[PDB]
């Protein structure tokens, strides 16, 4: 191959490995997500707050207290919002709304 | 199909029959006469030019070309691929920028690719990485992009291969940051960005190095090399199917910029 | 009440929502003008949607 | 003997083959020797005399 | 300075193409973006539809005269009046009024006043051929 004078072998002189391209909180198995155009839509995510092992007991109590309106009759906390419907903008401020609720219940 | 035999029911269609289609041209009225004419037609933006333009590539249409087979995923997805099958066209003129990804609706999109566009959304980066894509953003300078995009003619132009210059100062900080998943940034800073995006996308970032086309995915294009498979300064002898490359030391030095 | 619904009435007990009307949402134009970033995100839903296609 | 000159490009199934006799100028009284075909796009499209007059104008 | 070279495989992938071929097989139907192959064998309906050079269902809009929106299927073949009657019948529940449609018998086309486009593409798709 050919290497530039300003090539990445020098432009990123420290990192010569391939794996540093993409090498590496909210659980993926526990929650359930939903999106459906209802034009209009409403995109929601629900999870059993009683079965929430990812939340501390005082944090779970604070979630069950503050988001008691979000706690369903089946004890499932759900959250729905409104911007646009697909992969990256619609599911994960639903996830991040859950995460921010957890963070606010922490303190 | 009664058409051909119904035509066979006449004499030979000679030159005496080729009638203009009724409604071909409205009648050429000489502006006169008792009805049409008695008097005959008289009676008794400051920086719009310095604004950049980047062709927005509909990535749903990229999925179409993936499905329609215009651009196969077996090799890298470059501007060579982006133009070569006529899925979306570029215009070198009008002081343009180049190819940049679009931003709507990545539902039902199952393929593996390695996208190299000038710009894209963070949602587009997560869109590529959701099935595990590769996203890189260098520049494509005006003469450089024009040479790159329609590679057929410059392959027979006769001058030696130019090398792509770096982006201008305004475009420099764009490529300098890995948060754009670009080309001119730190190759280790990209990993924390991928993790943060996978958190922000709620995405399970697979270990793409374990995949079969990981080496195919390992191709991240060298700067100042428009041709993905060829050497800087080269000459495509398209008649003899040869590659004419220089060997002179100062020529190699000015070539190795 | 639920006990009478299940045993005596022999039917599933209904539950009512008491839901208010939703926002009208303002008119969508071509450009947001002087408004903040919230103008372009009104009339769909929500939180993780994305770009053209994977 | 026989000869069957089919079309090289695969004509679609939405029409049958477009066949006719195959001739030659060799026999002064011996024609109709062999028969072949062509795609519908070759000799069996729509009649479309208007296109032909367009061809006439672009010629003349 | 000069040196003859034989590595033109990189030249080969650089050669853009012209003659567009039929698509590679996506296993499920419809495609990821929802493209489709035409069904085989074609149906025994005297209305006959060909597809595009770039291989889609041949339906198009039509814009003129400021408010004039209409649509047309272009490459019709066969007894096109049957396709017109069918389009009116499908349109019959769609808007109630009788279909304002005209064929182009020499041009072998059908056109319906108004844009009923995506549903018409659906009707042709459900026809399969
Ligand atoms: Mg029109």
């Amino acid at each position: 191959e050919f290497k530039s004078i300003y090539s990445l072998d020098k432009l990123y002189p420290e990192s010569q490995g391939s794996d540093t391209a993409w090498r590496v909180d909210i659980p993926l198995d526990r929650l359930t997500i939903s999106y459906c155009r209802s034009v209009n839509s409403k995109a929601e995510v629900r999870f059993h707050l009683a079965t929430a092992e990812w939340i501390a007991e005082p944090v779970r109590q604070k979630i069950a207290i503050t988001h008691k309106n979000k706690i369903n009759r089946l004890g499932e906390l759900i959250l729905t919002s409104e911007s646009s419907r697909y992969q990256f903008r619609n599911l994960a401020d639903c996830l991040q709304k859950i995460r921010d609720m957890i963070t606010e219940a922490s303190q | 199909a009664r058409a051909l035999d119904l035509l066979r029911g006449l004499p030979r269609v000679s030159l005496a029959n080729l009638k203009p289609n009724p409604g071909s041209k409205k009648p050429e009225r000489r502006p006169r006469g008792r009805r049409r004419g008695r008097k005959c037609g008289r009676g008794h933006n400051e920086g719009h030019s310095f604004r950049r333009q980047y062709k927005p590539l509909s990535l749903n249409r990229l999925q179409y070309l993936i499905d329609l087979g215009r651009v196969d995923p077996s090799q890298p997805i470059d501007l060579t691929q982006l133009v070569n099958g006529r899925g979306v066209t570029i215009q070198p003129l009008k002081r343009d920028y180049g190819v940049q990804l679009v931003e709507e609706g990545a539902d039902t999109f199952t393929a593996k690719v390695n996208i190299e566009v000038q710009l894209a959304s963070e949602l587009a980066i997560a869109a590529i990485e959701k099935n595990g894509g590769v996203v890189t953003t260098a520049f494509y300078d005006p003469r450089s992009l024009d040479i790159v995009c329609k590679p057929v003619p410059f392959f027979l132009r006769g001058q030696p291969i130019p090398k792509r210059m770096l982006p201008p100062e305004e475009l420099v900080p764009y490529y300098t940051d890995a948060k754009n998943r670009g080309y001119l940034a730190d190759p280790a800073k990209f990993p924390e960005a991928r993790l943060e995006l996978a958190r922000k996308y709620g995405y399970i970032l697979p270990d793409i190095t374990k995949d079969e086309l990981f080496k195919m995915l390992c191709t991240r294009k060298d700067p100042r090399q428009i041709f993905f498979g060829l050497a800087p300064g080269w000459v495509v002898n398209m008649a003899d199917k040869k590659i004419l490359k220089p060997t002179d030391e100062n020529l190699l030095k000015y070539y190795t910029s | 009440v639920t006990y009478i619904f299940h045993q005596l009435l022999d039917m599933r007990e209904p539950v009512f929502e008491f839901v208010r009307p939703p926002p009208y949402h303002p008119k969508q134009k071509r450009f947001p003008h002087r408004q903040p970033l919230r103008y372009l995100d009104r009339y769909r839903d929500s939180h993780e949607p994305t770009y053209g296609i994977y | 003997e026989p000869v069957l000159r089919k079309v090289e490009l695969p004509v679609p199934t939405h029409r049958r083959p477009v066949q006719a006799w195959v001739e030659s100028l060799r026999g002064f009284e011996q024609e109709r020797v062999g028969l072949a075909d062509l795609h519908p796009d070759v000799f069996a499209t729509a009649p479309r005399l208007d296109i032909l007059h367009q061809v006439a104008m672009w010629q003349k | 300075f000069v040196e003859s070279v034989d590595e033109y495989q990189f030249v080969e992938r650089l050669l853009p193409a012209t003659r567009i071929p039929d698509p590679p097989k996506h296993e499920h139907y419809p495609t990821p973006s929802g493209w489709q192959p035409p069904r085989d064998p074609p149906p025994n309906l005297p209305y006959f539809v060909r597809r595009s050079r770039m291989h889609n269902i041949p339906v198009y809009k039509d814009i003129t005269h400021g408010n004039r929106q209409m649509t047309v299927i272009r490459k019709v073949e066969g007894d096109i009046w049957a396709l017109q009657k069918d389009v009116e019948d499908f349109l019959s529940p769609l808007l109630g009024k009788t279909p304002v449609t005209q064929v182009n018998e020499v041009t072998g086309t059908l056109r319906i006043k108004g844009y009923f486009d995506q549903e018409l593409k659906a009707w042709l798709l459900e026809k399969g051929f």
